[PDB]
RNA sequence: GUUGCC
DNA sequence: CACTATTTTCGGCTACTATAAATAAATGTTTTTTTCGCAGGTAACCCTTCGTGGACATTT
DNA sequence: AAATGTCCACGAAGGGTTACTTCGGCAACCGAAAAAAACATTTATTTATAGTAGCCGAAAATAGTG
């Protein structure tokens, strides 16, 4: 049990869950950032790598 | 893209409340959509001195208009 | 000034 | 072996680049002043109201 | 007369309101907005240099195909 699942099991696999899966579902949430003078420019984000 | 209205047989006579604003994107987006996609190469971009200064390329004289 | 410990 | 086929390269042609100096006119950019921003933990302890009874007053 | 109607002030009860909780020692470490004002640039026109730098471009040339 503690040779494939360690001793720092709640710091590494926490962060190893943010760093792959967890940035996605964030720019999804704060995508295409408007200006409403010019109407026509928009910046969006597809996806987010570290 | 004046203001619009129907007729409701509950009440006649009544106006639209979302035809009173106006969104004023859904009208940049068609444009938008109908543009041509190229992917960046960040080679591409390459700039020297002789980038944004006013001045181009005369077209040379010929005889015919001498 | 603020925290940690005996 | 040879006329091609695109390239390599010069090549001249052109378009700016500080330089001083005149306006006169217009423009564009930035400090220095003068000036009103909307609802239409525990325990005294003092504080307020509730209540209740005080004597004047006026009728019977 | 006198009895009731009424008005008045002190006190009672609870009302929310305000300063309160060891003794040492070691490590450390940290408003905005219009107006007034000033002043450079762009606006030409010379007229001398060399340098980039772009666009061309034709013609020099080795090369690719039959």
């Amino acid at each position: 049990f503690l040779k494939v699942k360690g001793l720092v099991k709640q710091h590494l696999d926490s962060f190893n869950y943010f760093v792959d899966t967890d940035l996605k579902k964030i720019i999804k949430a704060n995508q295409l950032i408007l200006s409403d003078v010019d109407p026509e420019f928009y910046l969006k984000y597809v996806d987010i790598r570290v | 893209t004046a203001i619009q209205l129907k007729l409701n047989p509950d009440g006649t006579m009544a106006i639209d409340e979302e035809t009173m604003v106006v969104d004023r994107h859904k009208n940049a987006s068609i444009e938008n959509e109908y543009k041509e996609k190229v992917d960046e190469n960040p080679f591409a971009n390459l700039y020297n001195y002789g980038s944004y200064g006013r001045g181009s390329y005369t077209d040379p004289w010929t005889v015919e208009e001498m």
